[PDB]
């Protein structure tokens, strides 16, 4: 059905009314989202059906119709934008300078922005409009604020 | 059963709301894809 490049809402009618569980990126005929959003379950695009192709619970990522296509990376210096798609609200770009998640396996960028759970999977963009990761998997610090990682998959 | 609805183009918008800090945090990623604060 709808294979157009762009950002999409992931919705369900299982709960009350229509509830938004997450967000995703459609690019090069592939739908990219966070694993915890869909749990690897199939998706519907009109009468079209999207089946999972690749997924990893540790990375918290999943691609539909084909392999992971996003590969741009945060340069560690520049400001980025979170293209946030909140439940029931219009897509909105928020510019921020990312922080750092120091792990034993290397440093990853971090975005300290607060959005409801249904915003999980919103893309993070560089100054060219290339998706450098997905927002929606992170931690909660001392002041109750949420810090998400900049999650990027590996392109083959 | 889940479904997708388009929400917009993927573009950088000049002059957008600039907010949020840049913290440097020590974190740990478990086998279940869960991050946690290391102190
Ligand atoms: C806040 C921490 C403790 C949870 N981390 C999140 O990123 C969370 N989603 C989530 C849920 C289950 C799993 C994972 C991630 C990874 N694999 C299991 C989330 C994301 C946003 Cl954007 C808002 C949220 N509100 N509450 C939760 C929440």
């Amino acid at each position: 059905g709808e294979t157009t490049d762009g950002v999409y809402r992931v919705m369900t009618r299982r709960l009350l009314g229509s509830t938004q569980v997450g967000v995703g990126v459609m690019q090069e005929g592939v739908f990219h989202t966070m694993w915890h959003v869909t749990k690897g379950a199939a998706l519907r695009s009109g009468e079209g059906r999207l089946d999972p192709y690749w997924g990893d619970v540790k990375q918290d990522l999943v691609s539909y119709c084909g392999p992971w296509k996003l590969d741009a990376a945060w340069d560690g210096l520049s400001e980025v934008q979170l293209l946030a798609v909140p439940p029931g609200e219009r897509a909105k770009n928020i510019q921020t300078l990312p922080g750092i998640f120091k792990t034993k396996d290397g440093d990853i960028g971090a975005v300290a922005l607060d959005y409801p759970a249904g915003t999980s999977g919103s893309p993070i963009l560089d100054k060219c409009g290339r998706v450098i990761g997905l927002y929606g998997n992170g931690v909660v610090i001392k002041n109750g604020s949420y810090v998400s990682a900049i999650t990027q998959g590996k392109r083959e | 059963d889940m479904y997708i609805e388009r929400a917009g183009d993927i573009t950088w918008e000049k002059d957008a709301e600039v907010t949020g800090n840049s913290p440097r945090l020590d974190v740990a990623l478990d086998e279940s894809g869960d991050f946690s604060l290391v102190e």
